[PDB]
């Protein structure tokens, strides 16, 4: 499967992944520089811990890297 | 000058198979999407929040998702009682309003077709 | 759980005035933002506005800014919609409904607003204009 | 002194405290709600743990509620 | 247009005594203030970050505030080496512009006035 | 320690151009941010602009939008303000400065643009306008 992949964000060929996924948490700074983003590939959906977000996909490139919208 | 959001207003789905509900929006994917359930002459109920968050009763066949320009309920094993109106929803904070879309009507047939 | 009653339905004549009423009972009104959300017959949901009490802060969809005025009072935990220059499509069911994403929380509170899903609902308030 | 305390953020005087303080953290919704803040008096400015900030002052309602400035 | 940030174009202190230095703006408590040193001829030095903190090696001396419509920089029992000017600085979300004050320079007195 | 070093003095004609360079000795150059920051003769320190290299996304100050043009080339960790249209006003000592807080670190990105202070500052570059 092909993924977006931080920190470079951009995509790789994972040939022995399953789904690409997006895990977001607030740090300090959250406030000013939005949430934290981690982008990556694997075999399956990756468990997170409280106050993290992950979300799974399953085509190539599906977890684009999502930007905060400036008001 | 405000963010909009387009639902198809209807979809037909044979009963127990999966019916999709999408909602596109320019890079709605930087949005947080809600969705809720309406059935005729009720009030609305929320199914999902925060983009694939099931609210504490709601059953796993319901989940959500969102990415680039679409966002995606979808109703797994649907059954009759599932038959309802859907809204997706979000907060647009550059025009400080709450969007909802038009609503997608879902109907579920009585037979599959083969 | 927190229940939202509202009061009853409404007859008005085109150019008057119509106000609302939504009753909260229980968990902190202060803290907990309320939307007014309408739904014409046969068609789709639309917000009106909201307030969020501990600021004292009301937001308006620009289609009706300057023509409502959404209002909680803290004493009674009751918030008010007041819809101005009624026209035929005003014809709707109004819904209150709370935010459920609380703005204060253990001594602490939330320092910029963001409307959240809506959790709970009240039963709704049928408003009919008509001459 | 007088101070503002949350979750009212109403001034009350703490005749026993000689400072104000605002204490502002990020939680998992800080990017859409910005930083959970605390204010309240003390006899001396109190400590916090990594990732918390705190301010003190010394002069009556000098911690007034910060909001976020919405561009 | 864009925010603006207000400072007083200099400063007098006796030596050992406490200077402080002032940059206001519209609810400047909203924003997040740094402060810079520069000496003449050289480049300009952090001595605040995000209104309180120090960068590390900067003397404990050096401190800020900020609340309502005024940050305030305070040098403590000031040293001969603190005369300098001194900028404050804010990113302004809202026009996508850094915004320096104006400077103070901080003069630093050779005698007490009694 | 990361260092900045710039380029030499300039001497430039009105309505020519200058481009003035800024190369980053250290690990990592496409994480952090760079402005660029003026300083005319006997005055205050002016932000022209930055570059975010890890988003491509300059941002300009409004007095030189239009007239000029920050780059950053990740092969070569340096980065370049070019400003044209000179007149003699922009007679300054211009420095690069590295945004303190990086865009990314430990496998994630932060996912919004706000410049923080300015920890990591260029020797300057004079640039004169004259005739
Ligand atoms: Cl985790
Ligand atoms: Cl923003
Ligand atoms: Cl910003
Ligand atoms: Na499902
Ligand atoms: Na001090």
């Amino acid at each position: 499967i092909r993924c977006f992949i931080t920190p470079d964000i951009t995509s790789k060929d994972c040939p022995n992944g399953h789904v690409c996924y997006t895990k977001t948490w607030c740090d300090a700074f959250c406030s000013i520089r939005g949430k934290r983003v981690d982008l990556g590939c694997a075999a399956t959906c990756p468990t997170v811990k409280t106050g993290v977000d992950i979300q799974c996909c399953s085509t190539d490139n599906c977890n684009p890297f999502p930007t905060r919208k400036r008001p | 000058s405000s963010y909009e959001l387009t639902q198809p207003p209807s979809v037909s789905v044979a009963p127990g198979r999966t019916a999709t509900i999408t909602c596109e929006g320019d890079n709605i994917g930087q949005q947080i999407v809600h969705w809720y359930q309406q059935k005729p002459g009720q009030a609305p109920v929320a199914v999902i929040s925060s983009d694939s968050d099931r609210p504490s009763g709601i059953p796993e066949r319901f989940s959500g998702s969102n990415s680039g320009n679409t966002a995606t309920l979808t109703i797994s094993r649907v059954e009759a009682g599932d038959e309802a109106d859907y809204y997706c929803q979000v907060w647009d904070s550059g025009s400080d309003h709450v969007v909802f879309g038009g609503g997608t009507k879902v109907t579920v047939l009585e037979n599959l077709y083969f | 759980q927190v229940q939202l009653v509202q009061s009853g339905a409404e007859v008005k004549k085109p150019g008057s005035s119509v106000k609302v009423s939504c009753k909260a009972s229980g968990g902190t009104f202060s803290s907990y933002a309320i939307s007014w959300v309408r739904q014409a017959p046969g068609q789709g949901l639309e917000w009106m506005g909201g307030i969020i009490p501990i600021f004292g802060t009301a937001n308006y969809a620009q289609k009706f800014q300057g023509r409502v005025t959404i209002t909680a009072d803290e004493s009674t935990s009751t918030a008010y919609m007041e819809l101005r220059s009624l026209r035929s499509d005003d014809t709707a069911v109004y819904y209150c409904a709370r935010d459920n994403l609380g703005y204060c929380s253990g001594g602490s509170c939330y320092s910029d607003y963001y409307y959240y899903y809506m959790d709970v609902w009240g039963q709704g308030t049928l408003v009919t204009v008509s001459s």
